[PDB]
């Protein structure tokens, strides 16, 4: 709300397209103006003064020139309106896609992960409010592709082993959470000897202390 | 020798002051000059400086007010060497929640012509 | 518009005045167009907030981009591919042509920067900070993405950092090897040079007048049978230059929806892991590298293709 009401040029690709068709019906206008070859601009002045014979060919060249400039007019608002509606057709799939669901397509809805979109109209356009999550204050940590642990190679299930210099935890991707290294985060494939970079460390089991 | 001449202004609302531009000649068949891959560049004040572009001249020179107007090669953005190791990862501790905006047209205004 | 026509003609730029607007709409509509050649290459390779470098030293796991990556050893600092894709693809009468405002070595730092990024950082980069991960751990966490457990990587890790480094010098002999491969850029570079070798051909048409040539009417003919005559080429090549100009906008459109899907593309296959099928090549997507091109982009995309399937039995419930 506030950058909106502090700056002019923010709503510029809405403001284009009503400059653009103003300047298009002015210069359309402004056509009317034209001579085109005639003795004058004004068709009432050839019709008041000239007879039949040779009023004819002054009016041809407003003719040609009046049909030219039209069809040059129209053939320019096509153009334009395939641009609009190219546009459109963008809004009406980032409704669907940003406002109506959350979006795992990159930067189509905003920077950052999208978590919703909102609305909003405005004269001829629409204006969408994307709001995502976007991560902070990262630090730095070691890391292991697997833990060895009784000669087995485990892997995090859902997130990626950290040390913080002297202990080993997991922790999801996007936030860190540290967590123990148990047999319920982790799963097994195969011995220690093929991964590269597997780190020695132990693996908690939670019944151990029950049984 | 013949071409175009483009003036390069701040807005009136900020400054009566102006750079010219002769599109595609030299410096020397003109008649503060700098000659750009653009043309011949007269009013700005060329400097060894960069900064993210303002008004484009071309072939990656910008000019922009500063009072005075100068001209520059544009930056493309702030150096920076990620910290990449074999097993050095880097995860954020904190989030922050993010708002922006995006305007599109949806239509023109409805015309007819008799 | 008015040198094209008229040259430095007054009596035909007289002429020209009763008109109107005409000169100066088609003038605004080539302005236009230039304006929207610059913005499509931003849209398409200015998507980093930072110029990113790769270290040093190259060790990615067994991963080799040396391909990809810059040669240092030459000026232009591109890479290998992107070297080759170079190497690969008026003035008299008022037509000029203007710069670009990012030049090749602009647009080669942006693609360097993205690549650094992709490599040290993966998709982070893309959404926030960017943040380092070992680069056979980000594609084991795109391995992921694609429904494959993340020790089928590590436990393959030569394997596949074979077949990867394989693949990519597969693309520059192809390249090297093939003279069509880049023919959509060609076709761009072919029509726009027979759009304006056509407009200066109109040039030695009569159309109806005595000469194609403006000041033959003007040394032999006196001002009232002059007029006429300029009359009938004015008409000609204004309406010649007009059929110019539709056609740029109409090939100009083309041309900015190509842009837009590679903007999109950059985005979705370059800063991230897409699940659209087909959107990102053939397979099951993992990752995309830009390398950059004349008046152009060109992808690399890396997929995950299965092989060697087995017959099994099999049942819905035990
Ligand atoms: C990570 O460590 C590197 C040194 O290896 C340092 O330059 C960088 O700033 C650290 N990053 C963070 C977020 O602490
Ligand atoms: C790592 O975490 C453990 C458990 O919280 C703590 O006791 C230890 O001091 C930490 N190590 C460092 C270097 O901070
Ligand atoms: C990581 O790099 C260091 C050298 O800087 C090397 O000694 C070590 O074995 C490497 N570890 C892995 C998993 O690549
Ligand atoms: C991990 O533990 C095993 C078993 O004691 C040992 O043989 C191996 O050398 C250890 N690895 C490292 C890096 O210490
Ligand atoms: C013009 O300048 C005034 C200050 O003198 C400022 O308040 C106003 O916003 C400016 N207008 C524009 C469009 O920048
Ligand atoms: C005109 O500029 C070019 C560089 O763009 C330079 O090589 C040439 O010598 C200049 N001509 C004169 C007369 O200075
Ligand atoms: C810019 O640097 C060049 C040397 O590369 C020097 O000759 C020139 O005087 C400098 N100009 C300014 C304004 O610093
Ligand atoms: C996360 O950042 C906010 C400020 O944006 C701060 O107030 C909050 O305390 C931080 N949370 C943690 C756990 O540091
Ligand atoms: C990467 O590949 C190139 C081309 O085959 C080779 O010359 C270079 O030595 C390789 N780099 C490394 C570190 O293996
Ligand atoms: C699967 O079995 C069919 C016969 O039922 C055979 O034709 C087909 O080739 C086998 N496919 C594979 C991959 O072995």
């Amino acid at each position: 709300q506030d950058s909106l009401s502090s700056t002019p040029s923010a709503l510029g690709k809405l403001q284009d397209v009503v400059n653009q068709n103003a300047q298009a019906l002015n210069t359309l206008v402004k056509q009317l103006s034209s001579n085109f070859g005639a003795i004058s601009s004004v068709l009432n002045d050839i019709l008041s003064r000239l007879c039949p014979p040779e009023a004819e060919v002054q009016i041809d060249r407003l003719i040609t020139g009046r049909l030219q400039s039209l069809q040059t007019y129209v053939t320019q608002q096509l153009i334009r309106a395939a641009e609009i509606r190219a546009s459109a057709n963008l809004a009406a799939t980032k409704m669907s896609e940003c406002v109506l669901g959350q979006s795992k397509r990159v930067d189509f809805c905003g920077k950052g992960y999208h978590l919703m979109s909102f609305p909003q109209s405005a004269p001829h356009g629409v204006v969408f409010l994307h709001v995502t999550y976007v991560p902070a204050h990262e630090k730095n940590f070691t890391t292991a592709p697997a833990i060895c642990h009784d000669g087995k190679a485990h892997f995090p299930r859902e997130g990626v082993f950290v040390s913080n210099g002297t202990h080993w935890f997991v922790t999801q991707r996007n936030f860190y959470e540290p967590q123990i290294i148990t047999t319920d985060n982790t799963f097994v494939s195969g011995n220690c000897d093929v991964v590269i970079g597997i780190v020695n460390n132990t693996v908690y089991d939670p019944l151990q202390p029950e049984l | 020798s013949f071409g175009g001449v483009s003036v390069i202004t701040p807005g009136t609302n900020t400054s009566n002051q102006v750079a010219v531009l002769y599109q595609g000649v030299n410096c020397t068949e003109v008649p503060n000059v700098f000659q750009t891959r653009a043309g011949c560049l007269i009013g700005a004040e060329h400097v060894n400086n960069s900064y993210e572009c303002d008004i484009p001249i071309g072939a990656g020179i910008c000019a922009s007010y500063q009072q005075s107007i100068i001209a520059y090669t544009m930056s493309l953005g702030a150096e920076n060497s990620v910290a990449y190791s074999n097993n050095s990862i880097a995860i954020p501790t904190n989030f922050t929640i993010s708002v922006t905006t995006e305007i599109l047209p949806v239509s023109m205004t409805k015309t007819s012509v008799d | 518009c008015t040198m094209y026509i008229c040259g430095d003609s007054t009596e035909c730029s007289n002429l020209l005045l009763q008109y109107g607007s005409f000169c100066t709409q088609l003038n605004r509509a080539l302005t236009g167009i230039a304006v929207e050649q610059d913005k499509n290459t931003q849209e398409v390779f200015a998507q980093v907030k930072q110029i990113y470098k790769t270290p040093p030293i190259k060790d990615f796991g067994g991963f080799n981009f040396s391909q990809i990556l810059p040669d240092p050893s030459k000026p232009s600092k591109r890479s290998p591919i992107e070297d080759l894709l170079f190497n690969k693809v008026q003035k008299f009468n008022g037509l000029t042509v203007l710069p670009p405002l990012l030049t090749d070595e602009m647009i080669a730092q942006y693609t360097s920067a993205l690549l650094a990024g992709t490599i040290t950082s993966g998709w982070t980069f893309g959404a926030g900070p960017a943040l380092q991960i070992p680069f056979p751990m980000q594609m084991a966490y795109r391995f992921n993405g694609i429904g494959v457990t993340q020790n089928v990587l590590y436990e393959n890790q030569k394997l596949i950092a074979n077949q990867f480094n394989s693949a990519i010098g597969k693309i520059q002999d192809s390249l090297s090897s093939t003279p069509s491969a880049l023919g959509k850029l060609q076709d761009v570079v072919n029509q726009n040079a027979q759009a304006l070798n056509t407009l200066v051909k109109q040039l030695s048409s009569n159309f109806g007048a005595i000469s194609s040539v403006l000041n033959d009417i003007l040394s032999r003919l006196c001002p009232p049978e002059a007029e006429v005559q300029i009359d009938r080429l004015i008409t000609g090549r204004l309406q010649s230059l007009q059929t110019y100009v539709t056609q740029q906008l109409i090939r100009a459109a083309e041309i900015r929806a190509s842009a837009n899907l590679a903007a999109t593309k950059m985005s979705e296959c370059v800063l991230g892991q897409s699940k659209r099928v087909d959107f990102c090549g053939k397979g099951y997507h993992l990752m995309s590298f830009p390398q950059s091109a004349p008046h152009g982009v060109v992808f690399l995309h890396v997929t995950y293709v299965p092989a060697h399937e087995k017959n099994f039995t099999t049942a819905p419930a035990i």
